[PDB]
């Protein structure tokens, strides 16, 4: 569930 | 000459912002991070004092890299025929708040309040310097492990500052605030404090508050750790639905929450060695 997110 | 001038070595990381690489210089054996962007894909340029046209955020960095602070300097760039070439402070050893996080979950409050004060005073840095982030969030934020300092990475989202409303956006959606989510209109200070409140929340609880719009335009916290009500009381405010009922950086700053903040020093021998 936790994760990056792109721009 | 580029290739004379830097050791390349492997990729650190790549993705919107382009690709950026380790490096050393070869006169001092400064180490160093390269980055590339092609020009194709950079849509906001700006002028240079000295006549020439580079990327906004080449503009972006020249105006906060004077002296010392919490954003990681550019030292030089260069241009080519198909790409912008950024020559970028490099701490070692580093890791980024992301992973920093992910590794060790939700952060002790005196962490938390050591890593949020520094950022804090990063973001104050930019806004003195003229300068708009628009992109703070835990993969945006190197730690440097030994001197216990926190950097402000990758200005490539950023803009000029100014009081009037921006109406365009190319940063996180889950880090924006809601007026951009519902009105494709934000302010920027206020719209940082916002981002701010959720970075807060990101170290206190182990990740970030909100994945979709509706929550993020809900503007309800449920706290999923336990985190003292002066800190909660913090976060609610920075994430204020309206705009104007946000704190000022001096509000935050000044909120008992953030008071007795460790030195980087201590903070790195408390919690980083
Ligand atoms: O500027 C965009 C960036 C995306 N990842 C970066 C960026 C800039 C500098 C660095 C960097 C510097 C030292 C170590 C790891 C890094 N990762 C990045």
């Amino acid at each position: 569930k936790r994760r990056r997110h792109p721009s | 000459p580029l290739e004379s001038q830097y050791q390349v070595g492997p990729l650190l990381g790549s993705g919107g912002f382009g690709s950026v690489y380790s490096g050393i210089r070869v006169s001092d054996n400064l180490p160093v991070a390269i980055k590339h962007v092609e020009k194709d894909r950079i849509s906001d340029w700006g002028e240079l004092p000295n006549g020439t046209r580079v990327p906004m955020e080449v503009v972006l960095l020249k105006k906060v890299s004077s002296g010392f602070s919490g954003v990681i300097r550019l030292l030089d760039w260069f241009e080519r025929p198909d790409s912008f070439v950024l020559i970028l402070e490099r701490p070692e050893p580093v890791q980024d708040l992301f992973d920093f996080i992910t590794e060790r979950g939700a952060l002790q409050e005196e962490l938390a309040r050591s890593f949020f004060w520094q950022v804090l005073e990063a973001v104050r840095h930019c806004h003195n310097c003229g300068v708009l982030h628009r992109d703070i969030k835990d993969e945006n934020i190197l730690i440097d492990l030994n001197r216990g300092e926190l950097k402000l990475i990758d200005f490539g989202s950023g803009a000029l500052l100014k009081d009037t409303v921006y109406t365009d956006f190319d940063g996180t959606r889950v880090y924006s605030p809601p007026e951009w989510i519902r009105y494709h209109r934000y302010h920027g200070r206020s719209a940082a404090v916002w981002s701010l409140g959720i970075l807060l929340y990101d170290m206190v609880c182990g990740d970030i508050p909100f994945e979709h719009d509706e929550e993020i335009i809900g503007g309800q916290v449920f706290f999923r750790q336990r985190v003292s009500s002066e800190c909660q009381h913090l976060i609610r405010w920075c994430l204020a639905l309206r705009p104007s009922d946000r704190p000022t950086f001096e509000e935050i700053q000044n909120h008992p929450w953030m008071q007795d903040v460790l030195l980087p020093q201590e903070t790195a021998e408390i919690h980083l060695h």
